[PDB]
Formats: C-alpha cells, structure tokens, sequence
C-alpha cells in the first residue's frame, strides 16, 4: 500500500513511451489464421502502412 | 549486366593529418600503416642517420632528437617529409610507375607546398597518376553523405568545413586553435600546479604500487648518455594520450551545481603513471577539463595556447563555433547542412561531448532539426579520411580526373592544374 | 562434406598435414635450387644454388613457389587437389597484390574447389583455447605482434619486428667466430643453429648472470666450449643493439602495441597474452618476458604469459582446428565465386 | 485512433532492403523495436565499471539502428515541463 | 570444371580530356581479345551539361542588357557555370572577380543572358517544345526571391516561445484532426 | 553505393569473424562433437602422380549496426544469426519477396533514358524551416507487414457436413 | 615430430551438443 506522497511523486516521473512501430496488443496476433487469409505487403519505410481518417480543420471549423 | 560495381585500380591512398599519417591500398578497408607525424634524427656520428619507424623512435639513443612535421595540417620540413614518404613507400613494398597515388590534405594549404609535393610525386618517385582531394570532402566520402557539415575535432586544429553536393566551400571554413593540444597544455599545467612530476617509461626499471600522493619508490635505469628534451616530451605525449583517454568526461554545464556534491561522493579515480604515483583526480577537475573544449574558461593563458579567432575578443568554443558556421550559410541550404552533421576526430571518444553538443545546438538553434551523425566503430572515427580516399580511388567514374605526368608537363604551370584538376 | 587440406608456409620450413590431426604429416625446408626441390635438392649444392622462394613473409619469386606447392601437393601428401579444398597461411600486413596473385595462381593452376587464406598468428591464437590476446608471433624471418579481438586483428595495432631466428643465428656465428671457432659452412651454420636450440636459455637478468659453462661435441669429432654465449644470445633478442639493428626489443614492442589498442580491451589483453613461434621457445623466455612486462605494466592489471609446449607447430595446429570446424565450411571461397568476381574476391571474404 | 476495435494491419515484422554489393546480394536489417539499452580507497580508472559503461554508452548513442525517442514537442523550447 | 581465367589488363581512355594515355590497371574477366574495348565503361557517364556560350561578337546583342556588368565579369560567370555543373553556392564561393556580387544578382544576370541569347537564336526559326518551355520558366524575377529569402530568414530568426507555440498549435490541430468523424456524428445526433 | 557497401561489409566481416571465434571457443569446451564427421582419405598411388548455404547463388545478409564494442555481448534473439543462406529456397515462401524487391542504390537505372536522382530536400518546394516540416530521410528501405486479405472479410456461403438427415 | 597432447574435455560428449548447449 503506497503512501499518498508516493503516488503524487510517481505521476511526475513521466511515462515510458510506446513507439508507433511496436506491437501494441492491437495487431493480427501473427499468422494464427489461415495462410490463404493473409497477404504480405512490402512498403517503403517512408510511406505509412496504416493511416487514420481525418477531415481538414478548415472544413471542421466551417461545419 | 548493369555496372553497379565500382572498378579498383590498386591505387595507394596517402594522408598527412596533423598527428598521424595513414597510408593504405585502394580497395581495402583499413590502412596498412599509420606512422605518427614525427621523424627522428641522430647526429652523434659524422654522418647523418634517420629513424622513421614508430617503434624504433621510442628507444633511447645517445644523440637523438625528434622534430615535428605536421604543424597545423600544412606540410612543413618538406625535406624530411619526402624522406618519410619514401621510407613509407619502401616499407609497403609499393611498385612505382604502375600505381596511381591519391594524396589527401587539409582545407588550407600553401600553393608552393602543393606545387612541390606534386613535382616530387611526378618527377622523382615516377608515379603515373596523382590527385589532391580536400580532406573534408574525403571524410564526407567516407561517411557516404555528400551534403554534410564536417566538424573535425583533431589534435591541433578544429576545422568546420561546410560541404555542398560533395565539394567543400573554401571561404566558409572556420578554423579554431582550441583542440586536443589545448587539452594537453591545460592538463600539463594542472599537473604542474599539483606538483606531480611525470617520468618517461624507459626510465622505470623496477617499481611498486603506491596510492599515496607523496613520492613513490621507482628504481631508475640511468644510461651513460644524455637524453634530449624533445625525446622526453614525445614519450610524455603517450602518457597524456592514455590519461586523456581514461580520465576525461563532459557534462552539460551543470558542474557548478554538483561542485559541492562531487567531493562528498568521493568518485575520484586514480591514473597510475609509469612512476607509480596514483594521483587522485576529483570529478570536478575532470569535468572542467573536458568542458574546456566548449568554453575556454581557463584564464592562465593556456601555456602558449592564446586567444584565437576564426581562421587563426573571446574564444568561442565548439558549440558557438558550430552555431556561427551554421549562421553564415545561406537559408536555401542551411537545413540540409543542419540535418547532416558529421563529427569526426579521435577526441570525440571523450564521453558526453557529442550529446551535450547536440543539446546546445538544438537549444540555441530552435526550430531547425539538428541531428548529429557519428560513428560507432573506432576505426571509422580514427581514419575516416583514409576511408574516403580509398573509396574515391575505387570509384569507376573518378578515373577521368587523374593528373598525368605528361599532362603536368604539357600544362607546365601548376596553377592551371590546381584550379581545375585539383 | 569432404576433408579440408591445410598447408602452412613458414619462412624456415613449410608445414602441411590433414584437418583434425594433431601433427603435420611432413615438414620440409621449402628451399628451391634451380640448376629439383626440397632438402634432397639442398643436398646437391654444386650444380644448383639454394634459394628461398619465401623471404621476410613476401614471395620473392612465384616461379619457384609454384614448384613449392607442386612438391608439397604431389610428392609429400599426394592427395587430389581437384577435389580437396586447400587452406593456406599468410603473414599479416601482406601487400594486396601478393594475395591477389596467390589466389589467382591457385584457382587457375591447381583448380582447388575452395581456397581460404587467414592470418597465421590468429590461427596460432586459435590454439590454446582463447579467443582474445596478444600473439607474439615470431617466425624464422619476421616477428609479429597482433592484438586480437574475437579473431579480428585490430588493423592499426600490428607492429612488425625485423628480429628473426636467422639474424640471431648469424649473431651466434659471429660470437663463435670471435671465440676462436669459425664455421663457414652452411651445414656448420645449421649445426650452430642446433647448438643454440639445445643449450641456450634465457637469462633472468643480463647483468646478474654476466658477473657470475657448457661444451658440446661437434659432429665431425671435436668438442667446442662456450661459456657466455649460452645467455648472451637470448638477451640479444631483448636488446638488438649487439645486432646493430635500430628495431626495439620484444618487451618494448609489446608494450607499445598493447597501449596502441583500445583501453577497454587492455585489461583482458594483458591477462590473455599468448606467445608462439619456433624462435621464441627458448628456455626461460616466459619468466623474463613476464617480469619486464610487469615492470612496464600498470599495477592494477594482471600479466599472465601462456607459453604453450606445442610452439613449433602451434600455427598449423590452430589452422587444422579451424578447418575441421563445421561453421568454417561456409567461409570457403567457392570456385564459382572466383569465376564470377575475379581474384579481388579474396579481400572481401577472407 | 479512438476506437479500440481490431485492425487489419500488424506492426512491421521486419525491415529489409535488397542491395547488390561487390560480394553479391545482401539484405540489410535493423531491429523493428528498440532494445532497452544499457543491458549491461579511490578506485583505479581501469577497474571503474561505471566509466567503461559511460564510454560504451556515449560511443553507441548517435548512429544506432533505431534512433532515440527524441520527440518533437514544444516542452523543451518553453523551458518548462511537458506536463505544465 | 575450371574457372574463366581473370587477367590484369592496362585499361584506358576513361574519356579524360587531354588525350593522354594514362593507363590504370584493372582486373578483367576472360581473355581481353576484346582489349581495345574502347567503350571502357564509365565513359557512358562522361555526360557534360550543355550551356550555349557567347563570344565578343555576340556581346553586341548583350550590350543593351551597383551592377556595373561588363564583358569580363560575364565571361567569368559563364566559365564558372560551365566548369561547376550549375551549383549556385559553389559558383558564388569560387567566384573571385569582386565580392559585391550576391547570389540572386548572379542568378538573374545568368538567366536574362541565357534567355536573350536563346531568343536571339530562335529568331530566324521559331523555337518550340523543350526549348520554348525553358524560355518560359526563365521569366523569373529577382525581387520575389529576395523577398523569399528574407521571409525564410525572418521565420528562422523567431523567438523560441513563438515557434514552440506554433508547434503546439500544429500538434493540437492534428490531435483534433484525428477524431473528426466521431465529433461530426455526435454533432449531427445532437 | 560503394559507401553503403563498405559500411555493411565491415559490419558483416566483424560479425562473421566473431562468430568464427565463438565457434572455436565452443569447440575447445564441448569437445570434438561440433567438428565435422570427416570422410575417408583417397590416397593415390605413385603412378597417378606419374601421369600428373555454402553453395548456389548465395545471398549473404548483413548485421545490424553496433560494430565491435557492443557485439561481444551477442545481442541475439535466441540463436546465432543467419550469415549465409545459399539454399536460396527460403522455404519457397520468401523467394518471390527476395527476387522482386528493387535493388537499392543502383548506379544505372537499366539504361532507361538518362534520369537524375536529386537531393530529397530539392524535391520539396518547402525549405523545411521547421522541425515538423522535415521531409523523409529516404534511406531506401522496405518494411514488411502481414495483412488480413480483404476477400477473407467478404461474406461467404456456409460450409458444413450433414448428419444422419437434414440434407435438402 | 610427435603429438604432444589432447584436451577434449567434453563437458557434454552426449552427441547432442545442445544437451548442455540448451
Ligand atoms: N580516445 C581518445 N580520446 C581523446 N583523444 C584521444 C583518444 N585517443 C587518442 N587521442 C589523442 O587525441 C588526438 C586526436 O588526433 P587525431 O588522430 O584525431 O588527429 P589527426 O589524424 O592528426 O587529424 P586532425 O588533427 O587533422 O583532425 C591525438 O593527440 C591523440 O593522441
Ligand atoms: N628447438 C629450437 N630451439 C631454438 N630455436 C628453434 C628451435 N626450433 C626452431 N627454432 C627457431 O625457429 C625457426 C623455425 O621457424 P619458425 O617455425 O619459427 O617459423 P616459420 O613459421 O617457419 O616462419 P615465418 O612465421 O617467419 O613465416 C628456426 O630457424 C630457429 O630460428
Ligand atoms: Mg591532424
Ligand atoms: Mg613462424
């Protein structure tokens, strides 16, 4: 049972960062499924394999 | 087949750096020989004898003196330099008249010296081909980045030569004299203040460990003859080399905060000279000694390391020197040189200097991504210039730039060749 | 898999045998006399003059070294080169042209399926069972010091010494001559070589023993007496002043070489010092070398010389050990690689 | 980025190039995930383990296969902590 | 099963200017019966950038165009641009006629001289295609760039607080960007 | 191209040499067990002299970048790395991956016109005056990622086996 | 010209080197 001061000190100790290129428990769980259901993609390191949807902030402001 | 491969010509690559000269062959990866930039001289007999091999100089001799050649990256005592080059060729068993020679040299060099060197290489050693690539470009060739800001940290001269598209910018060189020699003199005067007397290795014949700061027992082997001062200085240079290798460590300008704490932790280390006097060095002294590269706070004149300015009110230090070099560059290519900083020099092995240099550069130059590139392998830091020379000599297309002996005669004047063919 | 042939080219003599064996099958002086080959040719001194195809670790003439490999392949070991891979040894800091020419000559004339060169000193270090340590290699012609770090000879740290077994043999010739017994015959020179092989031992300190005898009968029938040559000769190796050579001694060279290396390695390098070569097996060498180095070494670290009893062929033993290894089979220069990339492939993989 | 639903793309298994070289083809690599780093009387300098660790940490801290975290955040430029 | 003999051979003419026979030895595969293989490779790349030149006679067309330009400075500029493959910083650094010459002045003078010569050279037969297209681009303007360079320097000279604020604004803008769909759906429902 | 080649060659040579040294050390401890099984020696007669991976397009990889000082600690996943793969099959699965990856840092683009590779900072009209505006490094590397096939997510007819009855 | 020694202290001579290697 940590003391109250120990908790207020811990949150000020920053946080270990998880890099974008790192298994984050959100993956395909490797090739557990069938090989016929898996496709190999070879992308240049510059381009991103995953992209998040977004709409221009000007559009959001106007809407 | 597509000609991805480069063609190798067996061309010897020579270097004339300030402290050490590194010869080697064309397509290899490591220099065969690396002699120190010194040549011995003995005149006890009526005749004259030269001793050039590194091992043979260190032994005591009756009438023996050691004379420096590479003063500040420019060739000096050319009469002895050509003798050293000839001996170095002979030891390597090089075959003349069938092997091109690529010669590397610093950014700043006298025109007469270049003329004499080329004339001797083309009319005396009878080498078929030659070339004179500038040292910063050659280092950039070694690290494979053709657009970079070379920041050398050598023994005598700290040179920052911006390079655009693989060629150096002659008027943009910033040469500061605060370098490994500054550290050597400063640590010498620190040893002088503490009263420690460093003895050469050859004097010691029987010794026992003694950790006390007081004098320690060390049997001395005394020769009949008398030893020159230059010989003792050269021998002491080695001891300063290991002592700089081991003791030094730099911290980011926080020395004043832990000035009081460092004595409390008693984190001092001992450096055992061949005498045996395990002198204690407090962490404050080591930290200040390392930081002296970045701000020459020492006011004791540095023992002939006086105040100096670019191309040589206050000495700037390395970080502000790099900032000044970056500022003078045009804004068109400034980020390109900022993002590619190649930091060569054996003195970079001092822990923490590169990290705090990066910290200072990114703090004092906000909004411009400054990433510092160095080398993990020691041989790459030590002899980057020879790596670049070897890779340039191994390049295929480069072969349309060799300067010929017949071409040299037909042109005649070295001015035309130096400006165009380098 | 097949059996990998191992051939060692030393200055004094050539060593050759088979992978996995603890001793080479044949040992011949490798001397060529052009009017045959071998010691049998050396016997016929009249019509043909003896000459050394290999000298100072550099091939003087390839046209006799080709006869050297022919002799050691077809007349001593007598295997099939066209199927058996061949391993060869070579002295460090060898000029690249010699390596190119050697690889080309072997792959062309002998059609060896696989040919891999390696430093003889690192092969010696592969004996005695330690990965790191200075190898104070000293052959008949050249002395080497190669600080080794996981087998990769630190290229800047190699130092070369001209002190050799032949030079000290000439010094013995001179001191026997000044004693009053001149031995002009080359066979008599080899007799002096054997004499210093048996009785000569390394003095602990030159001056203490100097202020303080043995006789061996010459094979022709007369006994020769020498009193100070027993200890003067080994110290000549430590002090080349009597030899007249400007090169330093063994201890100074070892100290300079070890200090030229990186600091973090020096701790293990001092402890794991290895000595080899047929020249340095002189009795008493270990204690003197130890005491002088410890005198010049830092007191914190521990000096440990590791003189092996198998010095005379330790390089060949290490080479055979390396060749017998399964993982080493991948390192071989295949014939198709040489055909595709040319002789310059040797500097890329070896 | 909000929804924690399962996605159809995994983390990069490996990074590789295909480069011809004088020996022949090569396939260079870096680690996809960074290592934890640093996995390994007055004392004499040679026996100082901490000093050797400092050397081997500074010498291998700027040309790593994967660079350090070095996030591009305005906290450092504002002379105040990222939290504040 | 024996390999193709590789042989060391003399090599030549890497198309060096000067017609000297520097022979530099290289290793080749097979007998060089094909020696005198004048296409030594690597000559393919002896490509030279082509810049139409001007002589004293053509300066009459150039006579009309603290500048204080003249024949010597123009010919020096063209020799520098021919030698160094049009790298503006290296050209200005190796420039030695006089130091007042600034980057954009050199650029503008070179561009206007080139366009005037080219137009004078397409006068009899009208120029189109690639050449007309270059003429088009060379309708530059020196004032815009100095404005561009001054603007870039001013942005690079901003205080740390302002640029930190700009970075924070961009980061927060992207953070709000990444969740536009959910916000839009919730707003529609509300 | 030659500079990347030299760097990777140095790293590979260091890795191979330290692997050989470790193999020697292992031999000198566990015993002639790791040695080769040996083959009979074919001795030929005096008459015969009287008349007188490891194979197949090998594709050796290269080590990651830590060079020398850090590497005797052997930063390995669970075993020594594959420094020579000459079987070239790649279990027949990665063979197409190997053969259809573009060669990187190519000197000549197969004589396709002339072309010219410029600095990456020259493509961008932006001058990259801010840290966020840094254009890509362009180190010419390919990442490998496995994905769920979009056809798999598509609806498919039910598949099963009937029991005693229930068919039609 | 004789064989001085041997020293194959097989910590594991099991024929499975990974008997102790693993
Ligand atoms: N690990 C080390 N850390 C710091 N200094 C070292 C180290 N090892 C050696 N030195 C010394 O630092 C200096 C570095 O010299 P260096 O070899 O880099 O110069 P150089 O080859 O003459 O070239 P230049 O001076 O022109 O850069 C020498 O005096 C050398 O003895
Ligand atoms: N029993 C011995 N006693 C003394 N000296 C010996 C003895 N055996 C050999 N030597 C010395 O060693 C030499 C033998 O050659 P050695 O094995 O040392 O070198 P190598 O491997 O043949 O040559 P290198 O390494 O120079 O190519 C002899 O000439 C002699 O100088
Ligand atoms: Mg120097
Ligand atoms: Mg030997």
């Amino acid at each position: 049972a940590p003391t109250l001061s120990s908790l207020i000190r811990k949150y000020a100790q920053d946080e270990v960062p998880i890099r974008p290129d790192d298994p984050t428990d959100r993956d395909l769980n490797f090739e557990l499924l069938d090989r016929n259901k898996t496709i190999i993609q070879a992308l240049p390191e510059i381009y991103p394999h995953k992209i998040a949807d977004s709409a221009s902030l000007t559009e959001l402001y106007y809407l | 087949p597509q000609v991805y491969g480069a063609d190798e010509i067996n061309a010897v690559v020579l270097d004339a750096s300030s402290y050490r000269t590194k010869i080697g062959y064309g397509s290899l990866d490591c220099p065969i020989l690396n002699l120190p930039s010194y040549y011995g001289h003995q005149t006890k007999d009526g005749s004259e004898k030269f001793i050039f091999e590194e091992n043979s100089m260190l032994i005591p001799r009756p009438d023996y003196e050691i004379k420096k050649i590479m003063k500040d990256g420019i060739i000096d005592d050319f009469e002895g330099a050509v003798k050293q080059y000839n001996y170095m060729f002979d030891v390597l068993k090089l075959k003349p008249s069938e092997q091109p020679i690529l010669v590397i040299e610093s950014t700043q060099n006298e025109y007469e010296k270049k003329t004499a060197l080329l004339k001797q290489l083309l009319k005396e050693n009878k080498f078929v081909a030659t070339f004179l690539i500038k040292n910063p470009t050659c280092v950039s060739f070694a690290h494979g980045r053709p657009n970079c800001l070379v920041v050398d940290l050598g023994h005598d001269l700290v040179t920052i030569t911006p390079i655009l598209d693989g060629i150096s910018l002659r008027k943009q060189v910033l040469g500061t004299h605060y370098a490994g020699a500054f550290l050597s003199q400063q640590l010498r005067q620190l040893l002088n203040h503490k009263g420690v007397e460093v003895v050469p290795v050859y004097k010691v014949k029987s010794k026992v460990p003694t950790y006390f700061p007081d004098e320690a027992k060390f049997e001395e082997r005394k020769y009949d003859f008398d030893i020159s001062e230059s010989f003792e200085n050269f021998h002491k240079l080695r001891i300063l080399r290991e002592m700089k290798e081991t003791l030094l460590q730099a911290l980011p300008d926080s020395e004043t905060e832990k000035l009081k704490e460092q004595e409390t932790e008693e984190d001092t280390r001992y450096f055992e000279f061949p005498n045996g006097l395990n002198v204690p060095f407090t962490k404050y002294e080591r930290v200040r000694l390392a930081n002296s590269l970045f701000n020459p706070s020492e006011p004791y004149t540095g023992e002939s390391g006086p105040n100096i300015v670019v191309e040589g009110d206050k000495p700037r230090g390395l970080t502000s020197l790099v900032n000044q070099a970056l500022n003078h560059l045009d804004v068109d290519l400034k980020p390109q040189l900022a993002n590619n900083i190649i930091l060569t020099g054996a003195t970079s092995l001092i822990p923490g200097v590169a990290e705090r240099l990066n910290q200072e550069l990114t703090a004092m130059n906000p909004g411009l991504k400054v990433r510092i590139h160095s080398s993990a392998n020691v041989i790459e830091r030590t002899c980057s210039a020879w790596i670049g020379g070897s890779i340039l000599s191994s390049l295929g297309t480069f072969h349309q730039l060799w300067v010929s002996e017949n071409e040299y005669d037909e042109v005649g004047a070295k001015k035309l060749i130096m400006d165009r063919f380098r | 898999d097949v059996a990998a042939l191992v051939i060692d080219n030393g200055s004094g003599m050539c060593k050759a045998g088979y992978a996995g064996d603890d001793a080479p099958h044949t040992v011949f002086p490798s001397v060529v006399g052009r009017p045959f080959v071998g010691d049998e040719a050396q016997s016929k001194r009249g019509i043909l003059t003896l000459r050394y195809p290999i000298e100072h670790g550099i091939v003087t003439n390839w046209d006799d070294m080709e006869k050297i490999w022919h002799h050691t392949f077809y007349n001593e070991l007598r295997l099939a080169p066209e199927e058996h891979p061949v391993l060869l040894t070579e002295a460090p800091m060898n000029p690249k042209s010699n390596r190119e020419k050697m690889t080309q000559i072997m792959f062309e004339t002998f059609n060896v399926p696989a040919f891999y060169v390696s430093i003889q000193a690192v092969l010696s270090l592969y004996a005695s069972g330690r990965t790191t340590g200075i190898v104070l290699d000293s052959g008949d012609g050249v002395t080497h010091v190669v600080p080794i770090y996981a087998g990769f000879s630190l290229p800047h740290a190699i130092l070369r010494i001209d002190l050799a077994g032949r030079d000290l043999t000439d010094y013995l010739m001179k001191i026997l001559s000044e004693r009053g017994y001149t031995f002009s015959t080359s066979a008599e020179r080899e007799i002096v070589r054997d004499i210093k092989e048996k009785l000569c031992y390394v003095a602990l300190d030159f001056d203490q023993e100097l202020q303080t005898e043995k006789s061996y009968e010459l094979p022709d029938g007369q006994v020769i007496t020498i009193g100070n040559e027993r200890f003067r000769a080994p110290e000549a190796l430590f002090h080349p002043s009597v030899l007249g050579l400007e090169a330093s001694g063994i201890d100074q060279t070892t100290y300079n070489s070890i200090m030229k290396c990186d600091v973090d390695v020096r701790k293990e390098l001092y402890s794991n010092i290895v000595m080899s070569g047929g020249t340095t097996m002189f009795p008493g060498i270990a204690e003197r070398m130890q005491k002088e180095l410890t005198a010049l070494a830092p007191s914190s670290m521990k000096v440990k010389i590791s003189a092996p009893p198998e010095r005379k062929y330790s390089v060949w033993i290490g080479g055979s050990i390396l060749a017998s290894l399964g993982t080493f089979q991948q390192m071989w220069i295949s014939k198709q690689e040489y055909d595709e990339s040319g002789p310059s492939i040797v500097h890329l993989k070896c | 980025v909000a929804s924690n639903n399962k996605l159809d793309v995994t983390a990069p298994i490996c990074k590789v190039r295909k480069r011809m070289g004088r020996r022949g083809l090569w396939i260079d690599r870096k680690m996809t995930v960074d290592e934890p780093l640093d996995e390994f009387q007055g004392m004499n300098v040679y026996d100082s383990v901490d000093d050797a660790n400092s050397r081997l940490r500074s010498r291998f801290s700027f040309d790593r296969d994967v660079p350090l975290f070095n996030p591009v955040d305005p906290s450092e430029l504002n002379q105040i902590s990222s939290q504040t | 099963n024996k390999p193709t003999p590789w042989s060391y051979v003399e090599f030549s003419n890497d198309a060096r200017e000067s017609k000297d026979g520097l022979k530099l030895h290289h290793w080749i595969k097979g007998s060089s019966e094909l020696a005198k293989n004048s296409p030594y490779l690597f000559e393919k790349y002896n490509q030279k950038i082509q810049i139409p030149s001007f002589t004293k006679e053509e300066y009459d067309e150039f006579l009309k165009d603290e500048a204080s330009w003249d024949y010597d400075e123009t010919v020096h500029l063209f020799q520098l641009c021919e030698k160094w493959d049009l790298r503006w910083p290296i050209i200005v650094d190796r420039y030695e006629y006089d130091e007042r010459s600034m980057e954009e002045l050199k650029e503008r003078f070179y561009k206007v001289s080139e366009r005037i010569l080219r137009h004078k050279y397409r006068n009899v037969t009208m120029d189109d295609k690639t050449s007309l297209l270059v003429q088009t681009l060379s309708s530059f303007d020196k004032r815009r760039e100095t404005e561009r360079k001054q603007y870039l320097r001013r942005l690079l000279s901003r205080s740390p607080t302002e640029i930190a604020e700009e970075e924070s604004l961009v980061i927060e803008a992207r953070k709000f960007e990444l969740a536009a769909k959910k916000m839009l759906t919730e707003r529609a429902s509300l | 191209w030659l500079s990347v080649d030299i760097m990777e060659e140095r790293k590979f040579k260091a890795a191979s040499c330290v692997q050989l040294a470790q193999a020697v050390s292992d031999y000198w401890t566990y015993g002639k067990i790791v040695c080769i099984q040996r083959k009979p020696l074919i001795f030929l007669t005096d008459e015969e002299i009287k008349e007188r991976n490891p194979k197949d397009e090998i594709i050796p990889p290269a080590l990651p970048t830590y060079s020398m000082g850090d590497y005797k600690r052997l930063n390995q996943n669970a075993e020594p790395f594959k420094l020579h793969i000459g079987l070239d099959d790649f279990k027949k699965e990665d063979l197409v991956l190997v053969e259809k990856l573009p060669l990187s840092f190519i000197f000549d683009d197969n004589l396709s016109d002339s072309k010219k590779k410029l600095s990456e900072y020259e493509k961008a009209p932006i001058a990259a005056i801010s840290t966020l505006l840094a254009p890509p490094e362009d180190d010419e590397w390919y990442k490998i990622v496995i994905r769920r096939d979009p056809a798999s997510e598509l609806s498919a007819s039910l598949d099963y086996q009937k029991g005693l009855f229930g068919a039609s | 010209a004789m064989d001085q020694e041997q020293n194959q202290p097989f910590e594991e001579n099991a024929t499975i080197d990974v008997a102790k290697l693993l």
